[PDB]
């Protein structure tokens, strides 16, 4: 369809036109914040979509097109060149395949074979659909993690309180143990006194009686 | 995975408010059995008072009687 950088830059911008036009009902855009670099110098195509560095998948050419859309979700299409071996280089056509939709392959659904032909409405309209399709679920995912987070740094906050405060029963337990055993203790010893200080009385008391039935010895 | 978080946590959280509640009647209920036991010793040495006099008096009259055969 396109060069390798001869004809993929102006091919994106037009592509990128195309689905705003037509993406006007949704509130959903499609463009690049970015905005060149620090130099600022005329004859610049500011409104567009990115490319990446080529990367090689088994031995292959790869070579990307991000384009970011507004919401936050992404579109990207992937070229390849069957026409050139080695390195990408330059003024070489390539071949537009694949396309996806927030990184879930949905050009099973967009690009059938069908006829030998195709044509880029259909293309356009269907990721619009999906997009604008997809938006609410990608859109809760995003709240939901929030809330997890909250929740769960409030109830490690609150454990923690808890055990700081838990600590130190054990040593408040150890110590009222110690006090029961010493009282114990006491109990036993007073007891054994009184008993066998009245088996004393009772044989004095025997003995006394005895001792007072004769009158002293007389 | 945060779901195992919920996990952890949760379970931690029932651990630790158990052992908070039980550690928190253990102190009323010690205060009272060492109350219990001051008491029963108290009782106790009352007895051993009583004994004693009795066992001193019945000696000092013994030794009164033996006296001078």
């Amino acid at each position: 369809i396109s060069s390798t950088r001869l004809q993929l830059h102006r091919t994106m911008q037009a592509f990128v036109r195309a689905l705003n036009q037509k993406l006007n009902g949704t509130g959903i855009s499609a463009g690049s914040d970015k905005t060149g670099d620090v130099a600022q110098s005329g004859a610049r195509a500011i409104g567009g979509a990115e490319i990446g560095r080529a990367r090689n998948v088994n031995g292959l050419p790869v070579l990307p097109a991000i384009i970011p859309l507004s919401d936050g979700q992404t579109i990207s299409i992937l070229f390849h060149s069957p026409t050139a071996e080695n390195r990408i280089t330059n003024s070489d056509t390539l071949v537009a395949f694949q396309f996806l939709l927030n990184k879930k392959d949905v050009t099973h659904t967009v690009a059938p074979m069908s006829g030998r032909d195709m044509t880029l409405a259909q293309v356009t309209m269907k990721l619009a659909n999906l997009a604008e399709k997809n938006s609410a679920k990608f859109q809760r995912a995003q709240k939901k993690k929030k809330a997890l987070v909250d929740e769960i740094t409030q109830l490690q906050a609150d454990s923690d309180q808890k055990e700081d405060a838990m600590s130190d029963l054990a040593d408040q337990v150890a110590a009222v143990e110690g006090q029961k055993a010493d009282l114990e203790q006491k109990i036993n010893a007073v007891a054994s006194e009184a008993d066998s200080l009245y088996e004393e009385n009772e044989r004095l008391q025997g003995e006394i009686d005895r001792l007072n039935r004769t009158g002293g010895r007389d | 995975s945060n779901f195992q978080r919920l996990q952890e946590a949760k379970q931690r959280n029932a651990q630790v408010v158990a052992a908070y509640k039980s550690a928190q009647n253990s102190v009323s209920f010690n205060q009272q059995q060492i109350t219990d036991l001051r008491a029963k010793l108290d009782k106790e040495t009352g007895r051993l008072n009583n004994e004693k006099a009795r066992n001193g008096e019945l000696k000092r009259r013994l030794k009164q009687l033996k006296a001078g055969n």
